[PDB]
């Protein structure tokens, strides 16, 4: 988890990487906040 | 005469386990199954 270069060799598991283009992950934006919104409903179940 | 079909690249993690971390450890679970599946993919590719 340090350089493409220190990707590229850990997905093949091998010191020397020859030249060429090597598919080694994906990429996704984590979330920064979550909007989580219900209905507009607050009154009690009756539970009791 | 066809020359080519469309490339493919699914991608295991993301197409079985939507950005879940337990289904993605249980699917660790699993060994290198899908390592064949996205090295075959790319082979197609290179291939067509």
């Amino acid at each position: 988890a340090l350089d493409p270069l220190s990707e590229t060799k850990c997905t093949l598991k091998s010191f020397t990487v020859e030249k060429g283009i090597y598919q080694t992950s994906n990429f996704r934006v984590q979330p920064t906040e979550s909007i989580v919104r219900f209905p507009n409903v607050t009154n009690l179940c009756p539970f009791h | 005469l066809p020359v080519s079909m469309t490339k493919t690249s699914v991608d295991c993690t993301m197409y079985i386990c939507g950005d879940s971390t337990e289904c993605s450890n249980l699917l660790l679970q699993y060994g290198s199954f899908c390592t064949q599946l996205k090295r075959a993919l790319t082979g197609i590719a290179v291939e067509q």
